RNA sequence: AGUGGAGCCUGCGGCUUAAUUUGACUCAACACGGGAAACCUCACCCGGCCCGGACACGGACAGGAUUGACAGAUUGAUAG
């Protein structure tokens, strides 16, 4: 369960780029290509001192199959933009209390893990 | 801290010298004033200091977050028989009198 | 009061079992080390230091974390 | 066994204290001062500020 | 100078040696010392668990300059470097061997230090 | 030849400061240098604004204490080394005056 | 001149939250704690490292008390 074409019927571009050109660009490409909130964490980053939890998501995608989605790899981090490299994988989100899994599918990509994982109810009075 | 009786006589023989040893409190600080043993927060300097101070031989005065160390005339003699270095060197006290 | 207490046994403090530490070469008669493990050359090796045995990878401890074959 | 036991701050108010304690809020850093309010209220008089106005 | 005992010449140095850093204590710092051309004596026990011990250490010593004397009691070996204060009923880190030990750098000069270099020139 | 030497006063007690400018001037003049005067600059006022209340509850009392730098210079001309030498002795504490090789 | 009415802001109550750290309650509590808090901070909550178990005394014990670490397991952390 990765990639394109699967996941996807809202598709064209996130923001400037078409995720067909997206998943087949690095995201040393990508950051060139329309794409400001992204391009600030790369480049002050500098790839971003996160790397064993980068090597955590390729690790546990390369030892399922394609064909299926991964034995789930948690996360502190939530701030992480959703690069190509990335998608296909199942990312145990962070909230500091609780680990919601989310696949990362083709339409989240440029988008932050944490708009996926809640801190925060419906809000309720009795409601 | 932890680390050998290698720093510890260092440090020691740094105090019986001078006649003061200085630190400093943080525990985002490395490094103590005076060499220290280097890039550390508070610990090693202090630590080999404290176990000194337990036994004697030393009087530490706190004040603005800094530990000024002050060297005792009982100290004078024991760091004279642990360095093992001939009976009067001269501590850096006693000097000119009034 | 936060949140925090461990279990612990020594999961704090290192043993490594007990240690087998010096005790391999090879001696026959007076006097000679004949090698036994393999060998590391570096700068940083003492001169009676070995690797650890654990195939394909053939860790010098007297190295910092360094200088391994694969073989 | 420390590995991790400090963290880069230069960052809000959380980077500094006052020199003779640890507080947050207020903390005067003109003039190099480096003292929290409450503690240079009692040490206004040592720095040479005076009130006439 | 002087000329002492020979068994008593041997545990100052091991004394000093300890102060100094540079007393290599059991197996694995002894056989380092040992193999390289910082030691300048050592001294065997040989009344060892398992005289393998003895053996590996008495190798050792052909290359990098031969040193031998042999003393007994492992016990005995580890007292003179010094891991007692030889005082009170208990000590925390109480008499225990340390068998063979090599000595790099005596570090003084005269005294014990002069006796045991000069016996071991005209012995060997 | 003479040489343009400045000294700046710099102080906050006034009465001090002035008796100061006062010897300096007075001891100048006495074996010959140049008199001046003082070119008297603004004082600066510098303002630290506090709460006056630990712990802010009841009603908003707030405390300013004022310190008033003060500074003046007095511009020389007369040769080099007896300027700054018949000037900065005589006074020991707690005015600061500096003897400034600046001015061509 | 308004304020109370309206929008939003900020503190406060109540609810909700694992957490909404917390002081204060007519004035003499309440954009008040110079308090414009991203995480860091941070007290609160969800988890983890470390000993800074100094020193004295006892025991273990240099045949190895303890320190470090490859790769693999793990985990937020190829944090030995």
């Amino acid at each position: 369960v990765e990639q394109k074409k699967k996941r996807t019927f809202r598709k064209f571009t996130y923001r400037g780029v078409d995720l067909d050109q997206l998943l087949d660009m690095s995201y040393e490409q990508l950051m060139q290509l329309y794409s400001a909130r992204q391009r600030r964490r790369l480049s002050r980053g500098l790839r971003r001192k996160q790397h064993s939890l980068l090597k955590r998501l390729r690790k546990a995608k390369k030892e399922a199959p394609p064909m299926e989605k991964p034995e789930v790899v948690k996360t502190h981090l939530r701030d992480m933009i959703i690069l190509p490299e990335m998608v296909g994988s199942m990312v145990g989100v962070y909230n500091g209390k609780t680990f919601n899994q989310v696949e990362i599918k083709p339409e989240m990509i440029g988008h932050y893990l944490g708009e996926f994982s809640i801190t925060y109810k419906p809000v309720k009075h009795g409601r | 801290m932890l680390m050998p009786k290698k720093n510890r006589i260092a440090i020691y023989e740094l105090l019986f010298k001078e006649g003061v040893m200085v630190a400093k409190k943080d525990v985002h600080m490395p490094k103590h004033p005076e060499l220290a043993d280097k890039n550390v927060p508070n610990l090693h300097v202090m630590k080999a200091m404290q176990s000194l101070k337990s036994r004697g031989y030393v009087k530490e005065q706190f004040a603005w977050r800094h530990f000024y160390w002050y060297l005792t005339n009982e100290g004078i003699q024991y760091l004279r028989d642990y360095l093992h270095l001939p009976p009067e060197i001269v501590p850096a006290t006693l000097r000119r009198s009034r | 009061k936060k949140s925090y207490t461990t279990p612990k046994k020594n999961k704090h403090k290192r043993k490594k079992v007990k240690l087998a530490v010096l005790k391999y070469y090879k001696v026959d008669e007076n006097g000679k080390i004949s090698r036994l493990r393999r060998e590391c050359p570096s700068d940083e090796c003492g001169a009676g230091v070995f690797m650890a045995s654990h195939f394909d990878r053939h860790y010098c401890g007297k190295c910092c974390l360094t200088y391994c074959f694969n073989k | 066994q420390q590995l991790y036991w400090s963290h880069p701050r230069k960052f809000g108010q959380g980077s500094r204290s006052c020199r003779v304690c640890s507080n947050r809020h207020g903390l005067i850093r003109k003039y190099g001062l480096n003292m929290c309010r409450q503690c240079f209220r009692q040490y206004a008089k040592d720095i040479g500020f005076i009130k006439l106005d | 100078g002087g000329v002492m005992d020979v068994n008593t010449a041997l545990q100052e140095v091991l004394k000093t040696a300890l102060i100094h850093d540079g007393l290599a204590r059991g197996i694995r710092e002894a056989a380092k010392a040992l193999d390289k051309r910082q030691a300048h004596l050592c001294v065997l026990a040989s009344n060892c668990d398992e005289p393998m011990y003895v053996k590996l250490v008495e190798a050792l010593c052909a290359e990098h300059q031969i040193n031998l004397i042999k003393v007994d009691d492992n016990k005995k070996l580890g007292e003179w470097v010094g891991l007692c204060k030889i005082d009170r009923e208990g000590k925390p880190r109480k008499v225990v061997g340390c068998s063979c030990v090599v000595v790099k750098d005596y570090g003084k000069e005269s005294q014990a230090k002069d006796v045991i270099e000069e016996y071991f020139k005209c012995k060997k | 030849a003479i040489h343009r030497i400045r000294i700046t006063l710099t102080s906050r007690n006034v009465k001090s400061l002035e008796k100061v400018c006062a010897d300096l001037i007075r001891g100048a003049k006495e074996k010959n240098l140049k008199v001046k005067g003082p070119v008297r600059m603004p004082t600066k006022t510098l303002r630290i604004t506090t709460r006056k209340t630990p712990c802010g509850e009841g009603s908003k009392t707030w405390d300013r204490f004022q310190m008033r730098i003060h500074k003046r210079l007095i511009d020389l001309h007369s040769p080099s080394e007896i300027v700054k030498q018949i000037t900065s002795i005589s006074i020991e504490p707690g005015v600061e005056v500096e003897v400034t090789i600046a001015d061509a």
